[PDB]
């Protein structure tokens, strides 16, 4: 009959987010408990088998199933391992792990993006007719000093035990293709404090200051200053790119940089148009029309 | 399945000799360290002699040194424990253990009984007069 | 003694970590290999599962598990969980998780519009096609979020590699998998190509300035803007031993500004003494001349 | 039965490789653990030394060597030479060199004047306080006389605690934990002279916009000023550690943006809000602007 | 009687050149063949011993000598290993390897530098009286699409078997070891550096000479500061991409020449405006050095 | 009666200096020789035991003491290992190693700093009453092509065999707390050619050209130009920081960049002071400080 396995995962740390790879590091413990055939433990007390010695018990016939992290990128770093063998037959496997996990992550709303760190566990060789997950318990520590952390864990870990029906199953034949899978989801929100005050705020001042070109008296002053403005945006796009994470798409900050280029370029066209088509009264006094026109297009960027 | 079929025990007259035999089956004999143990009534099981092939190690208990010789024969996958000039003190249940990572050199210090994965049923050896 | 027929199945979970200069890419997935050997008496006449550490113990006892090498892998791959499914009839199924860095000839000249194909080359390490043969191969593989867009189902081919610099036992069976992909150019178009276009276009507005001193001094601020942009590009764009589309645009930017400097000086110093009417009013000729040369860069 | 008393001694050789974003730091040192087990018959009744590879062999033969885990270590640490000193009476002394990356809650808001405490948390991996207990802890930090050249200044001999950790989600739920704390202060010399001081000069020099005669000179110069702050914001970001919050230097950069931006609006306000008549007080804010900035600087 | 060992090295890839460390990565195979005592293999056919099983044979008495890569930086990453044991007694060791190798590399001529990637092989414990290298064969895959490759392998291969004498040994006598030396000549692909670094730099330096075409002294001096700033911005664009070295390259010298040219022009601009009979009388020849300055620079350029 | 151990260390390469971590990588060989109980070697000739086979001899009773690198940062990469067992009883342990070592390093004089690469060896478990180091021999090479190298080794290695006394030790056996320690020191000087020509020299030209502000005619020209000068120093500080090694203190180059900021800032104050502090009237001598400002700077430069 299917072996019921009770799992408990302790998450110690979630860090090392790789934006381009869509990977993140998770440090914690994994506990698995199942009941086997009763054993004759020394003095009828639970027997502890640590690390190297675990393999010796397996060689002698102890059944220790391999549980694979479906979404782990490469073999995880396993710390200390232990087997607690009870005389009644129940076995408790406990091990420390650090692994790089993968999940579909959308950073388009950066620096206001919300992600969910997922862990997918499943037996490597035994279907749900042989091994089934009875329950899952996830324990996340509290973010004591949340202001100091890069990510803010919002939701207490979500858990779900599902059954994945694998298609191409070699020599399984009747029904050796349903596998029990534990799925853990930890919701988190990025800390945008740094990006708001050091990236969004100064950029706003740069774009706003670029509109002051219309307050200049001479055409030669309006056009020459706009090149210093253009150079300021380039210098800022560079300051942004060197710090911001690399992605295959544009973020909120990136779009602001593009808007900055557009605003300065549009102003250059207006400056030339007014002077070569006696300066136009309305065009030269667009000191109020240009910022409002930009803010109007800016509202569409949000909605 | 692993079977350590023991033989050559039984009753013996004081001062006599006896040759024990442990027919090992169900495992690669050479990459193991078969040995012999004994447990007298109401006394803890002690180590007698252990011979390993991988190493050139051979343990001999102080209580039996000079009147015991352990030997191996991989051709028949057997270990022979010859005990000469027996005593009534030698009376005990003689078990045959076989471990993979058991070192006779380390055993002389630890006297653990932990590295022995497979154990025999035991053969009774009684000495009197 | 006919060759041992080996049925292979590769499951690709992730293709990432493209290293432009090394021409490498990381591949995470599973490898399944099935062959039929001598029948066995599995305990209880049911398939026997042998996991990880235990696999090596069976090999020490005489179980034939051939080494299959990834020809194009850069260093030993990271093997996760391993498994052997031993059937009573003699058929053996080897299943293992792997993560490896693979190499292939990659051309990034069309960056950010380059199209690449991720290849996997498998082959037995010691057994030729007279001893071990690959019978068949099966490959199993929200696109807006991904850096690369996988086009079609993986291509597969079983060939025979003849080693010249060693009878007729010099041929090895090789599985070759090819996965076509196209780079997501969205980011590079809007944050690199588009602003660069505006910089180059805005550089042509130097001809709309009135004074020669204004035309020449401004061109230096323009020259400095291209340098600042070439730096912004280089720091983000991947390192390569050749120029890309963006790199050529940067070179064209240098040329346009430098050509304008020559025109600005030529118009002000080559006359009867008097700015040439046509040269100073090249406000339309300079952009069209650039666009004309720009079209040749594509064709 | 009674708990096995374990006397621990930790020698700290080096603390380096602080990763700001990960809140991690590397620690090199030795770990010594002493306990009394079942007596042995050591050769010549003298202490027996067991090094490295041989330690595992003794464990296989029955030697009880409990696994002591570093609670706050990020990934398995790099263990150098290992040694077991086995006494005839039963004493066991385990000694090993280690290098590990440890984690702790670190606040870098006061950078470059932040103070941190490097922590080490030790605990048995499988044996509770009823089976294994820590009797005492002694930490040996080395006195750094050449503290001028070190990045961090270890301020005070290590703090030590031996507590009992109760685990709710498992009366055998309590484990003996050693907690080591090493207080340290960052060396701010480099950041003061190369990052704070020049910035001060840039922010002060920006106030000389009001000393310019013409409105066109005051406004155009303000754009060269705004570009100088951006260039400095970049020289800072490329060197300074990446964090999810602003530091002291970051706030100074933000203040720089504010000062220049406020000056731009004052320069325009003075020239366009009148009965071309620059307000006498507003354009002579050469003294009011720096004092107003210093006042906000004190807050 | 020294044991004759025939070696064959297959080079699959040469990459990951570290300029400062003078290191480079090499992926390939190593084949070593020698003849020992005859054996009785299953069915008198060559016996294949792969990976893990090789160590088992060594424990039982099979002589497998350790061949060390003299110039490898750290233990190389060994992939699949194999031993092909023939019944007549000959043994063939084959293994895949990936290693970081060191050699004296000179990058002063960058980006037109020519390097030679070397592999030095030698037995770790057996001298030439015990183990000798009989021959060496090196095989290289032809880089047909060399336009894509960062390095262009010129020479097919060079090999040499020498004898290294050590003037300090344990045996208070045999102090000579057989060493295989492989050399692969390569030339860097300078296309990228010519079009994206050399060419734009040329335009920057040339455009800096146009300061003499300005009318006013105030225009000539103020513009030269924008020029000076352009070179600094370019030196930064160069440094961030170009490899780090303990010496200057060709590009580095060009950037230095740029600093010198602009600085020399600043001195000339001031000298012409302040050294005259009047208060403001620009020397006719000095201000019309629009042709003399580029030729003077090109003259210095040609000798360097 | 302590076991006398003769050590010989061969240094092949010293590279990968990590400024912030105060580490340096060292590739080489380590040879240790001691005399034990005579053995019955095959054919009474020295017996070679390589790598995996060493562990087998240790399991059977061979005494091979662990010699630890005191100042190594993490476990070093040990290549091929070898034991040469002589019939007379003498044992020779030879192994290749690559390790990251630590030492107190001062880079305040960068790029003219002089460092000493140290190696500290000591038995891991045996005190000087059990195991003593009899002698040490260090064999470095003779770098003839130093110009290509980042570091210049000056003079042959220094060696020191001493006794380290630990106060807080385990056992109380009177006078058994001392361990024999080998200390090797290799002096080296940084190659400053690159930093002199690409960092010091251009910076000098930037600072010197910054003094040309005083040669401008108009106050508006003097003040606006100084902002372009200020921006040039920032552009240079950035070019410097991105290439120069990270340190917790300022170097010579860093101080020059600070001096550059000071000079420009002081000039800004002088430019404003001259134009606004008068009877009505740009000061004659202060604006003609075109010679006093550079000399005042050079005076402060020499004092520094
Ligand atoms: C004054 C001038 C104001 C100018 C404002 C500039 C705003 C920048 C526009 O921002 C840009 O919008 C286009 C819209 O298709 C996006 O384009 C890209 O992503 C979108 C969204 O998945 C895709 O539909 C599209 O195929 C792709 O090219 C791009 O990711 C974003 O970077
Ligand atoms: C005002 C308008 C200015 C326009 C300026 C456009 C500049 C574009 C330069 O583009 C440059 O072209 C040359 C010649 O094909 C290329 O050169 C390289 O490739 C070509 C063709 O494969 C080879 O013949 C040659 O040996 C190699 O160096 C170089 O890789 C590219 O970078
Ligand atoms: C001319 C005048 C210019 C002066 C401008 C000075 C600007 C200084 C901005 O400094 C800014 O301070 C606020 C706290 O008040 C910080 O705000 C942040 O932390 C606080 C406290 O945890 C949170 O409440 C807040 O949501 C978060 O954004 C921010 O990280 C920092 O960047
Ligand atoms: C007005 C315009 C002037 C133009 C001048 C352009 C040349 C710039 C100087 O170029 C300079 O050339 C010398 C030539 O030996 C180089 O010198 C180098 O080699 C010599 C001799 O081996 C070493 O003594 C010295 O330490 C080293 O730097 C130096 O690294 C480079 O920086
Ligand atoms: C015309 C303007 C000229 C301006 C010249 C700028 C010179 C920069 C001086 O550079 C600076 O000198 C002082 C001298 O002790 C150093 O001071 C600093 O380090 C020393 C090192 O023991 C500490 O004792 C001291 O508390 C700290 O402030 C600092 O590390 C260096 O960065
Ligand atoms: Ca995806
Ligand atoms: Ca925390
Ligand atoms: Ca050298
Ligand atoms: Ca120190």
């Amino acid at each position: 009959r299917p072996v019921d396995v009770s799992v408990s995962i302790f998450i110690n740390k979630i860090y090392g987010v790789n934006t381009l790879e869509q990977t993140y590091k998770v440090d914690g413990y994994i506990v698995a408990q199942w009941t086997g055939k009763p054993r004759k433990t020394p003095g009828d007390k639970p027997l502890i088998v640590e690390n190297t010695q675990i393999e010796r018990w397996i060689n002698n016939g102890l059944w220790v199933p391999a549980l694979e992290f479906i979404n782990v990128v490469g073999s995880p770093d396993t710390g200390n391992k232990r087997l607690m063998l009870f005389p009644d037959g129940r076995v408790i496997y406990n091990a420390r792990f650090l692994g790089s996990f993968s999940n579909d992550m959308d950073f388009r709303l950066f620096p206001f993006d919300r992600q969910q760190f997922v862990l997918e566990l499943e037996p490597f060789s035994y279907n749900n007719q042989q091994l089934r997950f009875s329950d899952i318990q996830v324990y996340t520590e509290n973010i004591d000093n949340e202001e100091i952390d890069e990510w803010w864990i919002r939701g207490k870990a979500s858990t779900h035990i599902s059954d994945i029906r694998y298609d191409h199953l070699s020599s399984v034949q009747p029904n050796q293709n349903e596998f029990s899978r534990i799925t853990v989801r930890i919701d988190a929100v990025r800390n945008p404090s740094y990006y708001l005050w050091s990236f969004i705020l100064p950029l706003g001042l740069i774009i706003a200051a670029s509109w002051s070109v219309f307050w200049l008296e001479s055409f030669s002053e309006r056009l020459q200053t706009s090149f210093t403005l253009m150079l300021t945006v380039v210098a800022y796009a560079f300051y942004t790119s060197n710090i911001l994470p690399r992605l295959p798409y544009t973020t909120v900050i990136d779009q602001m940089i593009i808007a900055g280029y557009g605003s300065i370029f549009a102003a250059i066209l207006l400056i030339i148009f007014a002077h070569h088509r006696e300066d136009d009264l309305l065009i030269q006094r667009c000191r109020l029309a240009f910022p409002l026109g930009f803010l109007a297009i800016g509202c569409v960027l949000v909605i | 399945q692993v079977q350590l079929q023991e033989s050559g025990g039984g009753l013996v007259q004081a001062g006599g000799s006896l040759r024990l035999s442990c027919a090992a089956s169900g495992f690669t004999f050479d990459d193991y360290t078969i040995g012999w143990f004994r447990q007298a009534p109401g006394k803890e099981r002690e180590g007698v002699s252990l011979i390993s092939s991988s190493l050139g190690s051979t343990y001999y208990a102080d209580s039996v040194k000079g009147r015991i010789t352990i030997s191996r024969d991989n051709a028949k996958n057997t270990v022979y424990l010859q005990m000469n000039s027996l005593k009534p003190e030698d009376t005990a249940v003689y078990y045959c253990a076989a471990g993979r990572d058991a070192d006779p050199t380390i055993f002389a210090i630890l006297r653990s009984e932990y590295p022995f994965d497979y154990w025999g049923q035991g053969t009774q050896v009684t000495v009197s007069s």
